């Protein structure tokens, strides 16, 4: 199959994996910090989605060093996955336009 | 749930005087307060929406003010037809809640 | 017409549809949850725009499972629509530069 | 000049114009709404930058219909301008790689 | 090496530099403003990452003019770096698809 | 609307002593408070802007402090020309509001 679509699918499954692992590790890192809110796995998964999409409502965020490192990993994974989807769309469009120009 | 405190419960005013009902919310609710009038043996009647917006058919005599936790319903020059109970209601958070009501006496 | 522009327009109309449906479904999912703020359709439409653009001020957000699922749909729709617009712009630029190079 | 760079510069100046006009119009639309915070031009310009970059800290946001319409215009202008910069970078890279492949 | 990958790496190291310098300068600009929260270097680095990714939780933000100018620099650096990564991915995909089409 | 409480309403001070007027906001307003002086038969006069920023032409004797809900206007070594009413004003939320004012007595 075309490399851009395979990479898009791989990035999707990798982002799902990163969301689950980030929820687990965020709860692990935040429990023990007085005042921490990112301490139950359901809302941790919600927060991981918020973080990967950059749609950060501000209802939840890490307060510890390791929670914030987990957050950075989730941020970069989400941003690069969505950018890879954009790149795959651009490649598809470029190929289609080349063909439409008979080249 | 958001508590709407209407104090005092009874307001006594001379005819033609300006009067002000108070509604205080237990937390900040922006401008999501609405004011209703209920006369004796009648159903409630929307007077003001979103703290200060006028309703078609309501006399210009009625106005509303406030934001956050403290809100005021004002009647400039009270007259006999205003004798009624007045309720505030919030729509900022679920569930919607009502104030306990203030009676207008002339 | 060129595929990238048609896809951009289709994504625009689909995003409008997703915004309206997401406002409706967010109000439907959030009413009944004590403390929920995403419970009237006007500010729900405002929130849906916030969510699709990732400009999430934090004035409104869902607190229920189904409200957050609706939110995820809105997030992905908005991000992919804007990325598709970016991809279409890239395709237009690439074609123009190919022509400017006489190739 | 190459179309992508000219379009990038034009989008930059247009985004500056949109930021200034959005600050002015946001103050115009928000004054008169009790509780509104987006009511002085300096912090309105700060908010317009926040909105165009999607880095919405939540310190300021519109509460009126017309303030939120202004906000939507600022959001779309910023997102499309930065996406256009991305597209121009992609076109530059594609041309450079074509040349490096001797094609 | 291919220009897009070299530019991606250069943008990565430049973004790290901008994050560190922005943390330092944000603390420098915000101290002396009563009520400012962006006043210690650790959480300033956390805030700089938040700002560069546009994942702005709202726990920290500048309140001074110069802090907000620093913030704008960090915003633009992060957005353009991630967009450059997207552009490099698109160039890689386009070259791979050209080769897969035997052209 | 934001309530600005200025208490006490009257401040009595000996000549040359430092004095401090208090302004308390009903909610947190950052540093968006401004201080004005009004002498007898005069118009208000901006003394301090944004809680602590100096105004050109105002004696260095005047200063301001505070953030959030509690703000202070200070005069180091009071003199007779300071006898006036002093008002605080907030610009954090619409509408702008004024404090009730504190009179300076010597
Ligand atoms: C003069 C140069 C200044 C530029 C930045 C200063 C560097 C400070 C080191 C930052 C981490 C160590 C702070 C510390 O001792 O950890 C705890 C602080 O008490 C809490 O950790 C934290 O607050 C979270 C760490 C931030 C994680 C996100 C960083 C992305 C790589
Ligand atoms: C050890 C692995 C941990 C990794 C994540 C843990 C999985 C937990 C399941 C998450 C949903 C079920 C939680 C539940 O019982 O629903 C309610 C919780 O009481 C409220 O729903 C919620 O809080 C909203 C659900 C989040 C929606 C966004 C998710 C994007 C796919
Ligand atoms: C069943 C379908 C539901 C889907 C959405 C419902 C449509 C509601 C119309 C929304 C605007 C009118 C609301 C109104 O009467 O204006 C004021 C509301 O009192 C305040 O305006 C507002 O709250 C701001 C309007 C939102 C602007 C952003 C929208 C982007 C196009
Ligand atoms: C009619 C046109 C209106 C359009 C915008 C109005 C221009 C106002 C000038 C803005 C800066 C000067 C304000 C001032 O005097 O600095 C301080 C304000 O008291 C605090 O600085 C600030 O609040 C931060 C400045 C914002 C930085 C982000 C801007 C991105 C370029
Ligand atoms: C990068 C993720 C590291 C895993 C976090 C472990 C949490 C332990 C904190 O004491
Ligand atoms: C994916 C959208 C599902 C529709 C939400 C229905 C709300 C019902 C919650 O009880
Ligand atoms: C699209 C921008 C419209 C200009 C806003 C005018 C504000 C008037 C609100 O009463
Ligand atoms: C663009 C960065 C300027 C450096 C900020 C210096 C802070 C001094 C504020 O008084
Ligand atoms: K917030
Ligand atoms: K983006
Ligand atoms: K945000
Ligand atoms: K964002």
């Amino acid at each position: 199959s075309a490399l851009h679509w395979r990479a898009a699918g791989a990035a999707t499954v990798l982002l799902v994996i990163v969301l689950l692992a980030g929820s687990y590790l965020a709860v692990l890192a935040e429990r023990g910090a007085p005042g921490a809110q990112l301490i139950t796995y359901p809302r941790a998964l919600w927060w991981s989605v918020e973080t990967a999409t950059t749609v950060a409502y501000g209802d939840l965020y890490p307060v510890t060093l390791w929670g914030r490192c987990v957050a950075v990993v989730v941020m970069v994974a989400g941003i690069t996955s969505f950018g890879l989807v954009t790149a795959a769309l651009a490649t598809w469009f470029v190929g289609r336009e080349q063909e439409r120009r008979g080249h | 749930d958001i508590l709407l405190t209407q104090s005092p419960a009874i307001l006594s005013v001379s005819p033609g005087e300006r009067v002000s009902f108070s509604c205080r919310a237990s937390q900040s609710i922006g401008t999501d307060i609405h004011w209703y009038q209920q006369r004796t043996n009648g159903s409630p009647r929307l007077l003001i929406k979103y703290a200060s917006e006028s309703i078609s058919g309501i006399p210009s005599r009625f106005s509303g003010s406030g934001s956050g936790t403290d809100f005021t319903l004002s009647i400039n020059s009270v007259e006999s037809e205003d004798i009624a109970n007045y309720y505030c209601q919030q729509s900022n958070r679920w569930p919607f809640t009502f104030g306990s009501g203030t009676k207008l006496e002339i």
